[PDB]
């Protein structure tokens, strides 16, 4: 009955995959959790977060938790067309390693900005990141740098596009035009 | 140069109250996130003409628990700078600092903030070093740092603050690894 | 509050003020005593060269504190030898009686007269 | 940069020594580093012989300090543990100190052990952020014996601040007999006030001692 | 569980006044180490009977401006997360976050928590 009654409670509250899947990494004292979206999910329309929620269980006090969220838009063999859209958080680590492990939930808030009534707060638990020292004592999750140059584990990638800090630039060169910059970028700075 | 010495000349000698340029440190409860935490509004006040000009700055220097442990503790004492800048007649700034419990109500409870000025012509011209004049030493008690929750004026629902059951390093070790009321007292002559 | 005090004075019990501080944190009450008596020595050395002194008993009771501070050195002396010679028990039962000393002596502390 | 170092005496309770020193400056710049030059980054600046890099660390760093009692059980797995699992380099110069080079996640990460007693060691673990030092005691609780007691320490060891309660207390009752024994003595010559307030300002100089004793050792 | 339903149930019927669990957020100007910073106060009161046990937690989330850009920002939004324990009926918790400049000194507008 009890079982009977949480889906009872989940019907109450209310079929088409959202989301794709979640992933996570460890950058250094970072916790950076990332998942994937489909087409349904339109950024364009809906601001969308990406919240974690701690298990009482083992964290027997008030700590607040946070975390950072970014989008990640990446194109995809440009030479229909493949984008991926990517959203993705961030918060401490050491804060929730008291334990020498805890389980994060996972939580995708939606809501609309066309509709001021708002009227569709939708969400999705989109799953959960068990973690613990012994899961890092073997690797396994970080990212420890040069040996992981060759990068073929995209999430690897997307971890350092959400930990990162990230700064933009317009470069006009008035009086020229402006091919320095591939060389620079594969010759001075040696790029992959 | 001038300004200089006809402020020297005015806080090192007038052994009197009333200084020209002050700095009272007070003390305040503020709340982030959920924790309550301890906040040094430092005010800086210029009573006088001489208009701390440039050249001109201020050396805050926050002094912990003051023994000579034989391990050490991780941090000794912060210590913070400000450029001030013009602070013509009358004029006054509030500066405020941390001194909030340090990672697990870690406050042991003398705790000085100790004020300077620094003055130095290499700033504008060299041609011979700088000078620092005291200024507000203030110390931190306990009895400032005691709150009143029943007592408080508005009888308003604040949340009993319990601080952490262990610390983050004793709780990890605890886990890898498987009364009467102190009293003291004082007389005085009435 | 108000705590007339007479096997202290020859004379006058003064109507001394008495200040307590209870807790179960031993150390905040080390803290809360530390800035007190600091306080106290602020206010005695404002008011010494100024006020005047009250006369003493001279027997009895400063003889009560003198019997009962010296059974005390006595046994942190001991205490600091048996520390030094490192036999076995390290230091647990040193340090919880070494508290007890503090608690025996904090109580009654300095009437100032 | 100016650089300021100033200096408070502690013993006298007038403030009488503010001695202030300005101990040079520092000019940086982004040509002096877009050359090195100065900057400490990893695994090259193994082999450690300019001083002044194993300090910019030992600031930097997060600091973690354990003490580390085997009650019935000498205690040696350290320097096993030390050498060979976390690969240590001794820095010849202080040979107290150990720079982990096992090369994934625990690299750059610096120790120091003092063995006296060889229950009683102490530990001070430098980190590059909390996570390193979790994955250290971790890695060093699979490898110590059963009993072997780790305990977190902020402000001093246990046996140094037993020492130095001890001895502010000591002081304190020797000064508070002396006020006694000065009185007894006045019995022979009731008693000057005068002299009962001189005594107990410098009785209330060593009680404010071994109030800050026992807070040190009742946080411990 | 019984009273998580009736919960549920009373905020999703609009009895017109958010009777049964409220949170009031409103801003407060602080100032920190110089500069002066914004901070807004999250309030949560129980008005009813139901004590929102152990299973209950609160999420707030701090959207930035909306219209989705050329340019992705560094931080979309922020989400701050904390367990509700025992609040019991009439009892709150307050909240105060920061909204305000680190980078920039720079704070744009509309932010909706």
């Amino acid at each position: 009955i009890i079982s009977k009654s949480y889906k009872a409670l989940i019907n109450l509250v209310q079929s088409e995959q959202l989301v794709e899947k979640i992933w996570y990494r460890v950058i250094d004292d970072s916790l950076v959790v990332g998942v994937k979206t489909t087409s349904s999910l339109k950024l364009s329309l809906n601001d969308v977060t990406l919240s974690l929620l701690m298990d009482q269980a083992h964290d027997s006090r008030f700590r607040l938790l946070k975390c950072q969220n970014r989008v990640i838009k990446l194109s995809t063999n440009p030479f229909k067309k493949e984008c991926v859209q990517i959203i993705t958080a961030v918060t401490s680590l050491s804060p929730l390693l008291t334990f020498s492990k805890f389980c994060c939930t996972v939580l995708l808030q939606i809501m609309e900005r066309e509709s001021g009534n708002c009227p569709k707060d939708r969400y999705v638990v989109c799953g959960r990141v068990f973690l613990s020292l012994e899961d890092l004592s073997t690797g396994k999750y970080l990212l420890t740098f040069p040996k992981k140059k060759p990068i073929e584990h995209m999430e690897d990638l997307f971890a350092l596009l959400a930990a990162f800090h990230k700064s933009c630039f317009q470069i006009t060169s008035p009086g020229y035009a402006l091919n320095s910059m591939k060389v620079w970028l594969l010759e001075h700075m040696k790029c992959e | 140069l001038n300004e200089a010495m006809n402020v020297s000349c005015a806080l090192l000698s007038s052994g009197t109250g009333p200084r020209p340029i002050s700095c009272t440190t007070s003390t305040t409860w503020s709340r982030l996130q959920t924790q309550d935490v301890l906040m040094a509004t430092c005010v800086l006040e210029n009573s006088s003409s001489f208009s701390l000009d440039q050249g001109w700055t201020l050396c805050i220097q926050v002094l912990t628990s003051s023994c000579a442990l034989d391990l050490d503790s991780a941090c000794s004492a912060i210590t913070y700078t400000i450029p001030v800048d013009q602070l013509g007649p009358g004029a006054r700034r509030e500066v405020t600092l941390p001194l909030g419990p340090g990672e697990n109500g870690g406050l042991d409870l003398p705790v000085t903030v100790s004020c300077t000025l620094f003055y130095s012509l290499r700033e504008v011209v060299g041609g011979q070093e700088g000078v620092c004049l005291p200024l507000s030493r203030h110390t931190v008690d306990m009895l400032q740092c005691l709150r009143f929750p029943g007592l408080a004026p508005p009888h308003t629902r604040a949340p009993s603050p319990l601080g952490p059951t262990r610390d983050p390093v004793a709780t990890f070790l605890e886990t890898c690894r498987e009364l009467p009321p102190s009293v003291a007292s004082i007389k005085v002559s009435a | 509050r108000e705590v007339a005090m007479t096997d202290l004075c020859p004379a006058g019990p003064i109507q001394a003020v008495e200040i307590q501080v209870e807790s179960s944190s031993l150390a905040d009450i080390c803290r809360a005593h530390h800035a007190v008596v600091g306080r106290m020595q602020t206010m005695v050395t404002e008011q010494a060269t100024q006020g005047s002194s009250a006369p003493d008993l001279r027997v009895q009771y400063l003889r009560q504190i003198h019997a009962n501070h010296e059974t005390l050195l006595r046994e942190v002396q001991t205490l600091r030898d048996r520390l030094c010679t490192e036999d076995e028990a390290s230091s647990c039962a040193t340090a919880q009686r070494l508290l007890q000393v503090y608690r025996q002596l904090r109580h009654p502390s300095l009437i100032l007269l | 940069c100016t650089v300021l170092l100033q200096i408070m005496e502690r013993e006298s309770g007038n403030c009488p020594k503010d001695r202030y020193v300005v101990c040079g400056r520092v000019f940086l710049s982004l040509e002096d580093l877009s050359t090195g030059k100065y900057l400490l980054t990893f695994p090259k600046k193994k082999p450690i012989e300019h001083m002044e890099d194993l300090f910019a660390l030992l600031a930097a760093f997060h600091k973690s300090c354990f003490q580390i009692t085997s009650p019935g059980y000498a205690l040696n797995s350290m320097k096993v543990w030390l050498l060979e699992h976390m690969k240590c380099e001794i820095i010849k110069e202080f040979p107290e100190v150990y720079f982990c080079e096992r090369p994934g996640s625990f690299y750059g990460t610096l120790f120091t052990w003092k063995q006296r007693t060889p229950f009683e060691g102490i530990l001070i673990i430098y980190s590059r952020n909390q996570t390193v030092m979790f994955q250290c005691l971790h890695n060093l609780i699979r490898i110590l014996p059963i009993n072997c007691f780790l305990k977190n320490l902020k402000s001093g060891s246990e046996n140094f601040l037993i020492d130095n309660m001890a001895f502010t207390l000591e002081k304190e009752l020797v000064t508070l007999s002396s006020l006694s024994s000065a009185i007894a003595k006045h019995e022979s010559n009731k008693v000057s006030g005068a002299l009962y307030r001189e005594i107990t300002l410098k009785v209330a100089e060593v009680q404010l001692k071994s109030d800050f004793a026992a807070q040190k050792l009742s946080n411990l």
